[PDB]
């Protein structure tokens, strides 16, 4: 075989301990770059002027943070949506001051994660499986796109992307609630349904299978040794599991079909997370959660407060305090 | 009055002995100003040994 | 002094923190003496009362009202439209009992500092050097016992 | 009302900073992840047990054979993610274990909050920030947000206190 | 509480004479205010110039006084700066600038009276909320 | 503010950056405040004030027309922000304006 | 003639106009006509910061720095009056313009030095008996340097001068004496010196160009720490017009 | 002792009247006929040695002088405060509503 | 002003609740002077539990 | 000052201790300045030298 033929055979080989594939040829370098830059920046990067007002925020461990407070800080509001690679800076010192590592990391990560999804498809094809695991992965990936790219595009600045850190994530969430009332947005409510229900159904399915395990071991041995990798027969009694759950609620509220059951397990959380990703990606264009502020009024015209008005008071506190030195005019329009 | 040997520096003198004298942060152990060591700064040597 | 000391939020077990470790002393310090009861008055001589900090609040503003609950002074955040500043209202503080018995203060910085302490209830002098106390409240054995045994239950 | 509960916990308890809530979050999100990934893996490693393009009719509850290939699923995840399940019993017990443990951890955190026993602050950061007015982190930013929440929501959310906060005492940034 | 004639009674001219608006008048005024004015004056504040609001006291101290129906109608026909020194129809909605502010084109005398009545009544209902801004939401 | 008498070219904001005008990372004169991120915006009501180096102080001082003032007010008050039930403005705004931008 | 579309993004907008090498002439002054500077532009090319030896024996030197805030440093569109004095000298009094820019430079070791590079309230004068403006002419003058941050600025713990807390609210029972310098915000206002040296004169148009060196203090963080001495070197352009 | 100059200023007449040398221009809306024309003139021609010096502003009409005379009692003058006059704060001090 | 509950004492209050109030060093948690608790002082209780 | 600093026993490597850990600075401190040469004299004006 010619050199290119041999290289293609190696790239697409199903015998490699980790599959490479053509998506992997892009994924590996980009994810390595993103990872190396993230680790170095998280440990050692100097403070970054996130809001473009010459007030650098310290994100790295060596500059006074711990694991909970540390972060790779988003790029400066002075940069907006401008592309800021290393070679666009006069020096690495300037690049760091303006928060270039954030752009490098998130761009390489988004590209690499897209390729990760494609790689899931590709390996399924090589192994003769059905192809839709990548479709399941599209939900979290869409969420990453929403918080790292779409929201910055809509708001006009990568400085409004989610910071790469724990407390930074909390800051992003609180400001988002102040400016969009995400809690009152149906898509985030669907996301909560998705994740609460995903956890619920995870526990339910695990508990039902575990409760219907067939006896193959003694009390001194872990029941897990009752299953041998690759055995032909099923290891639990789905008929008994259905008898139990159908009597727990009622017969027709319980799956007797394992394929239907596992499809439901896949579908519930995946759809919920799709919708929550769309919630972030649409509030990116300032279509916000429901606003019932002062919706209830009495005969004279007095405002009768509701829990929504209480929420509004909390949101006002957040709004007036966030980015305390950045606003010069009365309205926060982005 | 505060040279490396007053600060408990053990490996820094060994890098300096063979010609590594500058930092990527911009300083040099001889106190000079505005000297660029290229890749082979103290930090570069450390990174090379780690890799 | 013992009764006065009970009337102080630093001894309230609901003011601590999960990872603020050690004795209460490690926080506000080792209590040394009661400074006396602080009576605030405005330029008109009317007595004013500092609103006390509820347990829920890690921080709390300084607001002074008359006996009818009408606001008469405060420490403003934004100054440009302040109407109730201690400077504007001529607020003074006089102490009765304790270390400062019979002393009156009129310097606005000093008066404000005493009001900031008055949100905590009765005012005490603390030794913060012996334990290197950091000035952040901690809970008591009552609080720690309750936490441990509720969790274990 | 539940949303107000969330925001009250953020503003007064700094609940997001609490490692027990963090473990709860890990449990809930990881449970959702396991639910989705297991459902999808089963549905995409099914055996062909019928001629229909809709594959649901090719399962019979009384059948003895596994309906999907554990071997193929294990190979796929080993090559994609590095590790994979090889024991179905362990897999399903883990699905029980994750969300249950997460919720229990969150409950412990709330027992703490019942006493105002919060993970509110990092003392080292507070000391540094008090002494150095150029030191800023996302932690200190979030504390400012909390102070805003408390001041602006307390008077109406706690009517029994009869709070009257004059406008001049409310914390506010520039222009807003 | 109820929307009574006493609430709906407001000053008519500068001499103290008062008028009693009907409930239909007040509702029409609220609707027209939302239609033509709320984009800038939601809740009695002024978005494009927060220093000036629609509080009755502020109107009373305006020159000429604007705390009465006739004053407000005249303002809507020929607006001026707060001290009355400059005419600002070129940058403020009004009948004389209806060509550049089209929403004013079809307003009638009764419509203007209704809008003014709404401006005067609303503070009697809402108190500090009117012209108070986000502090009082 | 300029009508009130401010010298907008020299007005220093709280952070040290110009309150009304500042420089973009490549030096062009642009509006200050958070809207620094939007300095790539171009529109007919604004371009008459722009010269080779960006916004021109002499033109700002002398040549802003009433139609430009009106248009700026209109757009500022019809920014594309609103709720799902079509309450115009930021999330904390009260009910009154029925508006969500196309 | 370049347009905004030609200039945007190139960095040319942060550069002052230049004069060709032929421009070595004289611009006559009438001693009776009134004069104004219609455009003054200062483009800094070097920022130097005086070191702090820690031993007051040696003579501290100005050392070079690295600019980290990009092409946002030039003062421009400055205008003012150019009075002819009795002794024949010329005095420029600045009235308005874009006469300040915040700048951050970085020293060796990573210390960042913010400063308000400015010529606010500039008053500068030439040598006596300047009947014409030539390449031998210079201006020496003084200007004001206000606080880098203004009164409303709030530090990370919400403390400020015209706004904000007046205490360290995260440390409710800490002793306040040691924290006073950080709790009590102060607004500085100092003086700076500048020298302009004319190197090119276009007699026909009244344009002048040359070099400049200014000295001033850097940011002190509203009194939280001592400022550094800064020297700014660069080029300048000015348009002189009869009035 | 380190002192907050704005807090200290609040203890002078600045805290009880319109200080012609320091106060932000929006304050003139408190009294009839001062905003914006006379307010602009006053701020521009500050500082003043005494309150009565506001009557010497060039170009004042007779009506404007009468308004100023009627309002003199609501005015005061104190030493210029750099923190209150820098940054153009007399025209826009960052407070809206 | 410096009672046991200000000093992080966890078991001391439980000994005090049931009648152990004196130390072999001569003090008592009520501040009295010259009171001898016999063997059942705080120290004696600790020793008994160890044995 | 550098030469003077060399002429000081705190920089003599034979003055340490096995369990006195850390940099030389942790001992006498971080050197800030030379105080100058000290010349001792008695009442008769004769120069004296410290052993
Ligand atoms: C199950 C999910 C849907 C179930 C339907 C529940 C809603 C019932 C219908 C009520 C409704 O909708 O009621 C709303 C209106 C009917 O109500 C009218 O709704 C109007 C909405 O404002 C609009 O009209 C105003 C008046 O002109 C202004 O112009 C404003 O700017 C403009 O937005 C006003 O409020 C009217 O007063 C009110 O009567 O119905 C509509 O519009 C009908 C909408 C059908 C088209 C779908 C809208 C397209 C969505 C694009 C975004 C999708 C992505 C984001 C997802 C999140
Ligand atoms: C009922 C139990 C109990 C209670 C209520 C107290 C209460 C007290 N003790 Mg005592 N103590 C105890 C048991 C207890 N102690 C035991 C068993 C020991 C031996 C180790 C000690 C040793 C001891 C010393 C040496 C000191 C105290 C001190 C104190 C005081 C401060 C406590 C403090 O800062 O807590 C801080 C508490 C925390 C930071 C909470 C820790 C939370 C853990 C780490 C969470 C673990 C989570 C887990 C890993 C997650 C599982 C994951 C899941 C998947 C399974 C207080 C009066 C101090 C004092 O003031 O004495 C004078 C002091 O110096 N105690
Ligand atoms: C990434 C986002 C995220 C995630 C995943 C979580 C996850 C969680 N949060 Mg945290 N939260 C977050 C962000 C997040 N949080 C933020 C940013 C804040 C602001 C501070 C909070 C504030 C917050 C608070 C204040 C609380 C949580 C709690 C919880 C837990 C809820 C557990 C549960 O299902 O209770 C759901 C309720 C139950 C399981 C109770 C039993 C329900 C019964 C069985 C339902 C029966 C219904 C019946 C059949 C009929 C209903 C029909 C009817 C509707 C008509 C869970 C670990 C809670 C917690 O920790 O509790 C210990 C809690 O109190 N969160
Ligand atoms: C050739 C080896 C060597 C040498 C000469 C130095 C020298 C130095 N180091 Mg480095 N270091 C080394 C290896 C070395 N280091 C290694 C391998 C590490 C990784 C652990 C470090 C980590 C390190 C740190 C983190 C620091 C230093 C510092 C220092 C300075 C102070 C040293 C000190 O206080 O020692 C103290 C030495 C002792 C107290 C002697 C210990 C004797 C042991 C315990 C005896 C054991 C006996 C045995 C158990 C008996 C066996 C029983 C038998 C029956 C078998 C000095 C310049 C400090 C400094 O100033 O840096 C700026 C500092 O902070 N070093
Ligand atoms: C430079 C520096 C220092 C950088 C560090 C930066 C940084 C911020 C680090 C900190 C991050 C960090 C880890 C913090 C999080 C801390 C945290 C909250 C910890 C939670 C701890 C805890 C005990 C929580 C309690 C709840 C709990 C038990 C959660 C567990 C969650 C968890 C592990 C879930 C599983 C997730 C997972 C990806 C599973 C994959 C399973 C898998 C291989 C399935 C594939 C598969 C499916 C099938 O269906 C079949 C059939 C087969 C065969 C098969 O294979
Ligand atoms: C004092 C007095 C008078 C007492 C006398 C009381 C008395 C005796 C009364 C007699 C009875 C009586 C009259 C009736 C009361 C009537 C009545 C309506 C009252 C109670 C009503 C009420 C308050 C409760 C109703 C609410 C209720 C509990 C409904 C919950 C329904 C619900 C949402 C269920 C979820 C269903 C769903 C499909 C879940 C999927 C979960 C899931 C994915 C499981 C995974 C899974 C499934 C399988 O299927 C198998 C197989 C396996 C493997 C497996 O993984
Ligand atoms: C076998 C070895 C066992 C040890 C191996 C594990 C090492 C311990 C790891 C746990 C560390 C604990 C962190 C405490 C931090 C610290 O420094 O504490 C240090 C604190 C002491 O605190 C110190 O006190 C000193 C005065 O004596 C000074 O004030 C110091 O400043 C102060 O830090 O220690 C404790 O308080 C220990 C006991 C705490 C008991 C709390 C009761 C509540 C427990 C309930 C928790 C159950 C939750 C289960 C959830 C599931
Ligand atoms: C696997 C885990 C390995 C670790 C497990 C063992 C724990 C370490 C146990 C050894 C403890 C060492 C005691 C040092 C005490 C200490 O605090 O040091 C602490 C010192 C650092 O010293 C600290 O320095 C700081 C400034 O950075 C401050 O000045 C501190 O005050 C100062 O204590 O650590 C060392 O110096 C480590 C390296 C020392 C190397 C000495 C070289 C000589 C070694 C030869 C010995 C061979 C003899 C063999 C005989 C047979
Ligand atoms: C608004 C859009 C949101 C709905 C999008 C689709 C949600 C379902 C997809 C989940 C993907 C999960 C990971 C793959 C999981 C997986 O591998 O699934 C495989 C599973 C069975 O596969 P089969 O090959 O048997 O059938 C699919 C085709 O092959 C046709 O036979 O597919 C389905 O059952 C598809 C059902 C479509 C049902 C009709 C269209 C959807 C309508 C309902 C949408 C309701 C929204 C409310
Ligand atoms: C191209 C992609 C490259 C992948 C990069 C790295 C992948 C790393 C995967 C985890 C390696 C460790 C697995 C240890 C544990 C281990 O080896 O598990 C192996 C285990 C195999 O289970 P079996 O069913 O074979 O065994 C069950 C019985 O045999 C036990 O009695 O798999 C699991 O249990 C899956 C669930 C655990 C899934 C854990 C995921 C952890 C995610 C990471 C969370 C920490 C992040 C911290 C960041 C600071
Ligand atoms: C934004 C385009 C506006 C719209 C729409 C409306 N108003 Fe307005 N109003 C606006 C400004 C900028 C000002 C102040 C202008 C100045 O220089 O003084 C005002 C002022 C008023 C006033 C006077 C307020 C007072 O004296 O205290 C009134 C009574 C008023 N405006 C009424 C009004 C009405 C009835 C409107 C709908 C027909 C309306 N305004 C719309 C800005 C804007
Ligand atoms: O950077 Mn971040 O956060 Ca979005 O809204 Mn505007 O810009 Mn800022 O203010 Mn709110
Ligand atoms: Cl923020
Ligand atoms: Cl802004
Ligand atoms: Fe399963």
């Amino acid at each position: 075989a010619n050199l290119w033929e041999r290289f293609c055979n190696w790239v697409t080989s199903t015998d490699n301990r980790l599959y490479v594939g053509w998506f992997g040829v892009i994924m590996i370098p980009t994810l390595l770059a993103a990872t190396i830059c993230f680790v170095i920046a998280f440990i050692a990067a100097p403070p970054v002027d996130i809001d473009g007002i010459r007030e650098p925020v310290s994100g790295s461990l060596l500059y006074g943070n711990n694991i909970i407070t540390g972060a790779v800080v988003p790029s400066s509001n002075a940069i907006g949506l401008h592309f800021y690679p290393i070679w666009e800076a006069a020096s690495l010192d300037e690049w760091l001051y303006n928060g270039g590592p954030y752009q490098l990391i998130i761009f390489h990560f988004l590209l690499g994660a897209s390729c990760y999804m494609g790689r899931q498809w590709e390996l399924s094809y090589r192994l003769g499986m059905r192809p839709w695991i990548c479709v399941a992965y599209s939900a979290p990936l869409a969420s990453a796109f929403a918080v790292f790219l779409i929201y910055p595009i809509g708001q006009g600045s990568f400085s409004d992307g989610m910071p790469l850190g724990i407390s930074g994530t909390f800051n992003f969430m609180i400001v988002f609630q102040a400016e969009h009332n995400i809690l009152m947005h149906p898509f985030h409510q669907l996301g909560v349904a998705g994740v609460f229900g995903g956890a619920l159904f995870c526990a339910m399915h695990g508990s039902l299978v575990t409760s219907s395990l067939i006896r193959e071991t003694t009390e001194t041995e872990s029941a897990n040794y009752g299953y041998k990798f690759g055995q032909e027969e099923e290891t639990y009694n789905i008929v008994a599991a259905h008898g139990y759950f159908g009597r727990l609620i009622f017969q027709y509220a319980s799956f007797n079909n394992s394929r239907s059951l596992h499809f439901f397990l896949a579908a519930w959380p995946v759809v919920g997370v799709w919708f929550t990703a769309l919630g972030i990606s649409t509030m990116a264009f300032n279509l916000n959660g429901f606003n019932f502020n002062h919706s209830v009024i009495d005969a004279k015209g007095n405002v009768i407060n509701t829990w929504a008005d209480i929420i509004n008071r909390a949101n006002l506190g957040m709004e007036v305090m966030h980015e305390r030195n950045a606003h010069n005019f009365p309205l926060d329009l982005a | 009055l505060n040279p490396m040997w007053r600060q408990g520096m053990f490996v820094l003198p060994f890098m300096a002995r063979l010609g590594v004298t500058g930092s990527w942060s911009g300083w040099s152990i001889t106190g000079e100003t505005g000297i660029d060591p290229g890749f082979w700064s103290f930090e570069g040597v450390a990174l090379a040994h780690i890799v | 002094e013992k009764l006065a000391f009970y009337d102080y939020i630093g001894n309230n077990p609901a003011k601590g923190g999960l990872f603020r470790t050690g004795p209460m002393n490690k926080g506000d310090g080792i209590a040394q003496a009661w400074k006396g009861h602080a009576v605030f008055r405005n330029k008109e001589g009317e007595e004013l009362f500092v609103r006390r900090m509820p347990a829920f609040f890690e921080s709390f503003p300084v607001i002074l009202t008359d006996k009818n609950g009408v606001v008469k002074a405060d420490i403003p955040f934004r100054r440009a439209e302040s109407k109730y500043s201690f400077e504007q209202q001529g607020v003074t503080v006089s102490f009765y009992g304790g270390e400062l018995n019979g002393q009156t203060f009129t310097d606005p910085p000093t008066v404000k500092s005493y009001a900031r302490k008055a949100i905590f209830g009765e005012i005490f002098e603390f030794d913060t050097e012996t334990l290197n106390s950091d000035g952040i409240f901690r809970t008591s054995p009552r609080g720690w016992f309750t936490f441990a045994h509720a969790v274990f239950a | 009302a539940i949303f107000r509960f969330l925001l009250f916990f953020q503003g007064f308890h700094n609940w997001t900073l609490n490692p027990f809530h963090m473990m709860g979050v890990a449990g809930v999100l990881g449970g959702a992840l396991l639910c989705a990934i297991h459902g999808a893996t089963v549905e995409n490693t099914l055996f062909q047990d019928g001629e229909g393009a809709s594959t649901f009719r090719a399962f019979n509850p009384t059948q003895a054979e596994e309906t999907y290939s554990m071997v193929t699923a294990n190979r796929f995840w080993s090559q994609i993610f590095g590790i994979a399940f090889s024991n179905k019993r362990w897999l399903h017990f883990f699905m029980l274990f994750v969300p249950v443990t997460g919720l229990w951890m969150s409950a412990i955190g709330v027992v703490g909050l019942a006493l105002n026993l919060r993970s509110y602050d990092f003392i080292s950061q507070e000391i540094r920030a008090a002494e150095d007015p150029e030191f800023e982190t996302f932690y200190t930013k979030n504390l400012l947000l909390n102070e805003g929440i408390r001041a602006w929501m307390a008077p109406q959310d706690q009517p029994h206190e009869n709070f009257v906060f004059p406008e001049e005492v409310l914390p506010r940034g520039n222009a807003l | 509480a109820e929307l009574t004639p006493e609430v709906l009674t407001v000053p008519l001219n500068s001499e103290g004479k008062t008028i009693t608006l009907t409930e239909k008048q007040y509702l029409e005024g609220k609707r027209l205010f939302q239609y033509a004015c709320a984009s800038c004056h939601v809740g009695g504040i002024t978005k494009t110039n927060p220093s000036l609001d629609l509080r009755t006291e502020t109107l009373a101290l305006a020159t000429p006084p604007r705390d009465n129906i006739e004053g407000l109608v005249d303002y809507m026909k020929n607006p001026t700066t707060y001290d009355g020194e400059q005419e600002i129809a070129e940058v403020h909605p009004s009948l004389r600038s209806a060509d550049i502010f089209p929403k004013m084109r079809n307003l009638t005398e009764k419509d203007l009276v209704a809008i003014a009545g709404h401006i005067l009544v609303e503070p009697k209902i809402l108190g500090d909320k009117w012209g108070g801004g986000k502090v009082y939401y | 503010d300029q009508k009130l008498g401010a010298n907008v070219g020299s007005a220093q904001g709280p952070t040290g950056l110009g309150k009304y005008l500042m420089r973009s990372p490549t030096g062009e004169i642009i509006f200050g405040g958070e809207t620094m991120r939007f300095w790539d915006f171009r529109g007919p009501w604004l371009e008459p004030l722009r010269g080779p180096n960006g916004l021109d102080l002499n033109k700002i001082k002398n040549d802003i027309q009433p139609w430009q003032e009106r248009r700026a007010a209109e757009y500022m008050t019809h920014a594309p922000l609103g709720s799902l039930n079509s309450v115009g403005g930021v999330a904390t705004e009260i009910n009154s304006v029925n508006f969500v931008s196309p | 003639t370049l347009t905004y579309d030609d200039i945007v993004g190139t960095g040319l907008a942060n550069k002052c106009p230049t004069l060709d090498d032929t421009a070595r002439g004289a611009y006559p002054i009438d001693s009776s006509q009134t004069y104004r500077i219609a455009r003054l532009c200062l483009q800094p090319t070097t920022f130097l910061v005086k070191e702090e030896p820690k031993n007051k024996r040696q003579e501290a030197e100005f050392v070079p720095t690295k600019l980290v805030t990009r092409e946002t440093t030039s003062l421009d569109q400055i205008q003012g009056e150019l009075k002819v004095n009795s002794d024949g000298s010329l005095t420029f009094v600045e009235e308005d313009g874009i006469d300040f820019q915040p700048v951050t430079v970085q020293m060796a070791g990573g210390e960042r030095i913010p400063l308000l590079f400015t010529v606010k309230n500039l008053v500068a004068s030439t040598q006596p008996n300047v009947t014409s403006i030539t390449t031998s002419t210079d201006f020496k003058g003084e200007f004001n340097v206000p606080s880098y941050r203004t009164a409303n600025f709030l530090d990370p713990k919400g403390r400020g001068l015209a706004s904000g807390y007046d205490s360290a609210i995260a440390l409710p029972q800490a002793k306040e004496e040691e924290l006073a310098r950080a709790n009590v915000k102060r607004f500085s206002l100092t003086k700076g010196q500048i020298s302009l040296n004319v190197a090119k004169v276009d007699g026909r148009t009244g344009e002048i160009a040359g070099t400049f060196e200014s000295e001033q203090l850097s940011d002190d963080d509203m009194g939280a720490h001592e400022p550094h001495e800064v020297k700014i070197q660069g080029v300048f352009y000015a348009s002189i017009e009869p009035a | 002792e380190l002192v907050n100059v704005v807090d200290e200023k609040l203890g002078t007449a600045y805290g009880e009247k319109i200080d012609l040398n320091n106060t932000n221009i929006a304050a003139f809306i408190q009294y009839r006929g001062l905003y914006p024309t006379l307010a602009k003139l006053i701020v521009k021609n500050a500082p003043y040695e005494s309150v009565e010096d506001v009557l010497n502003i060039p170009g004042l009409t007779e009506r404007q002088k009468q308004i100023l005379r009627e309002n003199l009692e609501h005015f005061t003058v104190t030493e210029v405060e750099t923190a209150l006059v820098e940054g153009g704060d007399r025209y826009n001090n960052g407070l809206y509503k």
